[PDB]
RNA sequence: AAAACUUUCAGCAACGGAUCUCUUGGCUCUCGCAUCGAUGAAGAACGCAGCGAAAUGCGAUACGUAAUGUGAAUUG
RNA sequence: GAAGCUCAGACGAGUAGGCAGGCGUGGAGGUUUGUGACGAAGCCUUGGGCGUGAGCCUGGGUCGAACAGCCUCUAGU
RNA sequence: CUGCCGAAGGCAGAAACUCAGAUCAGUUUUAUGUGUAAAAUGAGAGUU
RNA sequence: UUUCAAUGGCCCGUCUACACGGACCAAGGAGUCUAGCAUCUAUGCGAGUGUUUGGGUGAUGAAAACCCAUCCGCGAAAUGAAAGUGAAUGCAGGUGGGAACGCCCUGGCGUGCACCAUCGACCGACCCGGAAGGGUUUGAGU
RNA sequence: AGCUAAAUAUUGGCGAGAGACCGAUAGCGAACAAGUAGAGUGAUCGAAAGAUGAAAAGAACUUUGAAAAGAGAGUUAAAUAGUACGUGAAAUUGCUGAAAGGGAAGCAUUGGAAAUCAG
């Protein structure tokens, strides 16, 4: 059994046409939805930022948009993800805020901009999200002045201590519980 | 840098001129260009191969030893012209060829991007030289200037 | 088994030869060259 | 680029005037002096040379070699075989004298043709 | 190419990547080296080997006397006071 | 051996030039260059700009204006943060090494310019890169 | 050069289509040009060949012969013309066939259908 | 110029691309071999094709 | 020691169907599509034309009828 | 044809094995203002010529529609 | 197809570099008893 | 070309003399494709290198070509059973040879690449000491 | 306890576009009246076979012959295209011409004799 790749240009052309057909069908709105900024879950990749599946309920509520209408206006919602730190919270919150600020909603039934809509909608144009919302990387630290207490601070001497504390943590954990 | 004149639609020479691009000074490398062109020319090929069942969909087993005849398998049955004839062999008529051609032969070949750009730069530099054009075979005896530049 | 030689009217057989019954083996005088090799082996 | 790189791409193998055979190759160049493959005789692969065809004489120089239209200059001779020998040799005295004999001999053979 | 084979003439014949301090200044761009190296500035340049894909920094090479802050998870034993004798400090990143 | 295995036209021209120089001069340096031009890439290891700078400024040094010659590639060494005033003539320079040499210091030359400046090899140090380095 | 993908360029497919075309398609394939006066009169370059049309042979051994068409013998892409025949061995007349594209139509057979064809193909009556 | 770039500045339409450098710069060996700097150093030229 | 016979050579004529050229075929790859049947399927049988055995088409309305388009044939 | 020219000397069995240079076949890219119904390919020949050889060119006859040299590529060679 | 090298009962060849050597020899002398050591003749010898 | 005269000439392949194949002719017919590894050669770049998993452009045929992007692969650091630790003292150490070069005035002098003999230090794993220091153990290590 | 497009597969079916593929002992078994002729109780097995010419213009008519055919003609550029039809090789056979031959024949070297070509 062998799997040959003689249809690689054909697959590439078909995917491009499918993207083109998708764009033509839903032209008023961007062809890619808004995605949250999310950090990979490992020690090898926790220094980067990538695109998550969707926002969380806490982020949606903090931004002020309900989880019901969020799907309608094009904001994917993830019910599994949870925010364990405010740093991620206001990070995804400001992603939604800039999305909403740049967002224009065509009024339904074309009678009046009922509450949340756009008065002038003639400026419709299909633009990708990445241009308006360019996902970034972790902020690289710029040059800072020398810190004196850090200068006195050795470095890995500490990592040796808390390491030895960690390895023999059960050793003294026993010691206290047995003598108490 | 040397400058080349612009020739108009009426065949005249205009006052505007272009400085010679750096690419026209690229090292002309015929051997590298030929090797890259050899590789690149094979990337538009379509695969070909015989049927994988060709030469096998008959029914023929060896008659055995001591038969006063070759031990190649022969089609069974009778009353037909094919009965008693050999099969399953590159020598045999209507038999499978030796090492049947396969579709997963290496049809395409990978060339380094820098090597490709080296060849293209040398090709442009070669195109900017009159003598190479004459060897190429282009009848450019009365071409006013090489490289030839025409207005927009 | 009974031994017979495939020569003349005994060539080109697919099955039991003519006038032969019981356990049978037929030789064609060509297998002597690979039988002598087996004897050495 | 230069004379020698043009030679090593063109002169050795690749040329619309090469005729290879069993062990020999010849020159169809309307510019060549000897009809053979050489550094001394290929005007594509070297600087200014001169040649004769049926009689009009081609001449070259370097400062305008970037302009093919006016690159080859033609002078016409229709007077005499002996006379043509004087114009050919006179205009090659101040020019490298190696190929004066070959050019003169071409004049003689081609006048014999006429 | 089959034509240049041997049979055509046989016819008829039967996770923790590491970096040494010699390469620490290489990580900073050319602009940072030009505007911080070889001169005296109150603010010191910072090197984040973690953002460059390095887990630990090891101790092969010398350093110019220009102070520099090294952000890393693990640091080598005498590579620390290689920074300190060079005038910088290793500030450990989490 | 009397010809390189490469088909490179410019390598052939360099072989042609130093073949004449070796056979028409008494320069054992020219004979060495011709021999090293015939050597293959496995016998032509690249030499680092750090090694060249070390060899020039080695012990008593006396580097002065002596031209450094290697039949090979002068690869760059990012590990040293300064480049001295150097003048190296070589077969091929990497873009990083060439830029570092020219921007801060001296000049680079081809073996052509070497034959133009020191055709007999006078005041030329003939360096070679480290062999083995097998992987 | 063709730039579409709905049309073919293979010799195999073109010949198969040509020699396997039904009678309705062979009608279009069996077209002939018009004479200079006819062309300047109807603004039509070419027309399909129909029986009882007055034509003149332009190429072949009958170059210059003129007559009307007795039948458009479609299944061999052939025409039959009055008096353009051959003497057999016995002496009977065997009609000599001429290709439709080798003749020129010097006089048409006008009916309402053909006039509709003329006005439809960018022409005037 | 913007497509291929030079040997020193990058091409604008090809990122991190520089025109390749050359092994030999003034590769016209014939003028180079007949230049004065080499004729002045070469020993007395040996004879060409000789009598038998 | 001439004929005949045998053999060799050459011309011609036979036998045979190689080679060369072709090719409505095959093979391979890619692209597009989703559509059998108790409202009787796939398959089999037997028939149908002015003169038909096979191939194709069709079913006692039988080398087919109706409808639409073409516009003057079919052909031995 | 610097991949060339030139002078001189020695040497010459050859299996296993190693190295090098060439002849021929189908198809592809480039080139030859390439050949061809005033006759391409093929075929026959007691004709002629070339090469140590693989092979190549050619005269005559037949024949009827395509074919070849040069540089690369490729292989059901 | 041709040419060159060419065995074996650890070999022949290829590449990388020593010294213009007293460096080796299917050898003979000299000395000590077929071993060893230090004149003849021949050869460019070699090392991984 | 045929033929004669003189001289010479055992029937080819296979297999260890024999034996096995061979009536004749035409056509077909047997070290191929592919995955990995290794040596060598060539090309590009070079402490970097690799576009074609993917995206964009490509209209003139668009399965080609060209362009763009983060991972990631190999390399840039080795050792230890494992936690782990994890490299120029001394011009990134010296000595001798050593290619090439220079200097004179054949030789000598410098001068020293690569590489080879040495050689000390450093990284470790092993041992002693409580990091310094001591081993003349070790790794196709700096 | 349950549903759900998309990216994914697709030697079958239906359409197409191609090809550095094969060129009638090849390519599918089948370019053709091919799963046909034919073989086997049966499951099954399973071939061979393409080319006149632009157009049959497929040889009227006469003669010999029982007829088949042949010989004259006639069509055609061609019958060295006559259906047993493009080109038409070898093995093998017949005729003619030349030559040799007492239990082998083949081949090589030198030269004569005959034939032939060439400078």
């Amino acid at each position: 059994y062998v799997k040959t790749w003689f249809n690689q240009p054909g697959r590439k052309l078909r995917r491009r046409q499918a993207r083109q057909t998708k764009a033509a069908k839903i032209a008023p709105r961007p062809v890619e939805a808004i995605r949250p900024a999310v950090k990979p879950p490992t020690i090898r990749y926790n220094m980067k930022v990538r695109a998550g599946r969707g926002f969380t309920l806490e982020e949606l509520k903090a931004a002020g948009v309900s989880r019901r209408v969020a799907s309608t206006i094009g904001i994917p919602v993830d019910h599994r993800r949870r925010n364990r730190s405010e740093e991620s919270l206001q990070r995804n919150v400001e992603r939604i805020k800039v999305y909403l600020a740049h967002l224009i909603v065509f009024p339904r039934k074309a009678g009046q901009p009922k509450k949340g809509d756009a008065t002038d909608v003639s400026g419709a144009e299909q633009t990708d999200v990445a241009a308006v919302l360019p996902i970034t990387q972790e902020a690289v630290e710029e040059a800072k002045p020398i810190t004196e207490e850090a200068k006195n601070f050795n470095a890995f001497s500490t990592l040796s201590n808390e390491r030895a504390y960690a390895r023999y943590a059960g050793a003294r954990a026993a010691f206290q519980k047995k003598r108490a | 840098r040397p400058t080349v004149s612009i020739y108009n639609k009426d065949g005249s020479v205009s006052s505007e001129t272009l400085a010679l691009p750096f690419v026209f000074k690229a090292p002309i490398r015929p051997d590298l260009v030929r090797s890259v062109h050899t590789a690149v020319a094979k990337n538009k090929r379509q695969p070909y191969a015989v049927s994988e069942k060709a030469g096998h969909q008959t029914s023929a087993e060896s008659w055995g030893t001591g038969r006063a005849l070759a031990r190649i398998p022969r089609v069974g049955g009778g009353g037909t012209h094919r009965s008693g004839q050999a099969a399953f062999g590159n020598m045999c008529r209507s038999g499978r060829m030796f090492a049947p051609t396969k579709t997963w032969r290496k049809w395409h070949v990978k060339v380094n991007q820098n090597e490709k750009r080296y060849a293209i730069a040398s090709a442009v530099a070669a195109s900017g030289v009159p003598s190479l054009l004459l060897a190429r075979g282009h009848r450019i005896e009365e071409i006013p200037e090489v490289p030839l530049v025409v207005d927009d | 088994p009974t031994l017979v030689v495939a020569k003349g009217p005994n060539k080109g057989l697919k099955s039991r030869p003519k006038g032969v019954k019981g356990k049978y083996k037929m030789v064609d005088s060509r297998m002597k060259k690979d039988l002598r090799a087996q004897k050495r082996l | 680029q230069q004379d020698e790189v043009i030679w090593q791409v063109v002169g050795h193998e690749f040329c619309s005037y090469r005729i290879k055979g069993e062990a020999q190759n010849f020159c169809r160049n309307e510019y060549n002096v000897t009809g053979l493959c050489n550094r001394q005789s290929c005007p594509l692969a070297n600087s200014r040379y001169a040649t004769v065809r049926e009689l009009y004489l081609y001449m070259k120089t370097i400062e305008r070699a970037h302009f093919p239209s006016k690159l080859w200059q033609r002078i016409k001779l229709s007077k005499n075989y002996a006379k043509a020998l004087e114009q050919i040799d006179q205009q090659l005295l101040y020019w490298p004298g190696r190929q004066i004999h070959r050019c003169k001999q071409r004049l003689t053979r081609l006048t014999q043709y006429l | 190419p089959t034509h240049v084979s041997k049979t055509r003439k046989l016819r008829g014949h039967v996770w923790r990547p590491t970096v040494n301090l010699d390469r620490l200044w290489t990580l900073l761009p050319n602009e940072a080296r030009d505007k911080y190296l070889g001169k005296n500035t109150e603010v010191a340049p910072v090197i984040n080997v973690l953002q460059s894909g390095y887990g630990k920094v090891l101790g092969k090479g010398r350093l110019p006397e220009t102070p520099v802050i090294v952000q890393t998870r693990y640091v080598s034993r005498r590579a620390e006071e290689k920074i300190k004798q060079a005038g910088g400090v290793v500030e450990l990143i989490a | 051996r009397s010809k390189p295995a490469s088909e490179n036209v410019y390598l052939k021209l360099l072989v042609k030039l130093y073949r004449f120089l070796a056979r028409r001069t008494d320069s054992r340096f020219n004979k060495a260059i011709l021999k090293r031009l015939f050597q293959s890439k496995t016998n032509r290891p690249p030499i680092s700009i750090s090694k060249i700078a070390a060899l020039t400024s080695r012990k008593s040094a006396s580097s002065q204006n002596k031209t450094t010659v290697v039949v090979g590639t002068v690869t760059d060494d990012e590990r040293m943060l300064t480049v001295p005033k150097l003048s190296i003539a070589a077969l091929r320079f990497t873009k990083s090494a060439r830029a570092r040499i020219l921007k801060a210091g001296g000049e680079v030359l081809t073996l052509d310019q070497l034959a133009l400046r020191a055709p007999t090899g006078s005041n030329t140090v003939l360096v070679r890169g480290k062999k083995h380095a097998r992987e | 050069m063709k730039f579409s993908r709905d049309v073919t360029s293979s010799r195999r497919k073109q010949r198969k289509a040509h020699f396997g075309a039904p009678s309705s398609v062979r009608r279009v394939l069996m077209s002939a040009p018009l004479s200079k006066e006819l062309r300047e009169q109807y603004k039509i370059r070419s027309l399909p060949v129909r029986r009882d049309d007055q034509i003149t042979v332009i190429r072949g051994s009958n170059k210059g012969r003129e007559g009307k068409i007795t039948s458009v013998y479609r299944k061999k892409f052939l025409l039959l013309i009055e008096r353009v025949t051959r003497e057999k061995a016995n002496g009977a007349s065997a009609p000599v066939g001429i290709d439709a594209s080798k003749v020129v139509i010097t006089k048409l057979h006008l009916d309402k259908d053909r006039k509709d064809l003329i006005v439809r193909k960018g022409g005037k009556v | 110029d913007s497509v291929f770039g030079s040997t020193t500045e990058v091409a604008q339409l090809k990122k991190n691309y520089f025109l390749p450098e050359n092994i030999i710069s003034n590769a016209d060996v014939t003028r180079l071999i007949n230049s004065d700097e080499i004729q002045s150093i070469v020993k007395a030229a040996g004879p060409s094709r000789v009598k038998r």
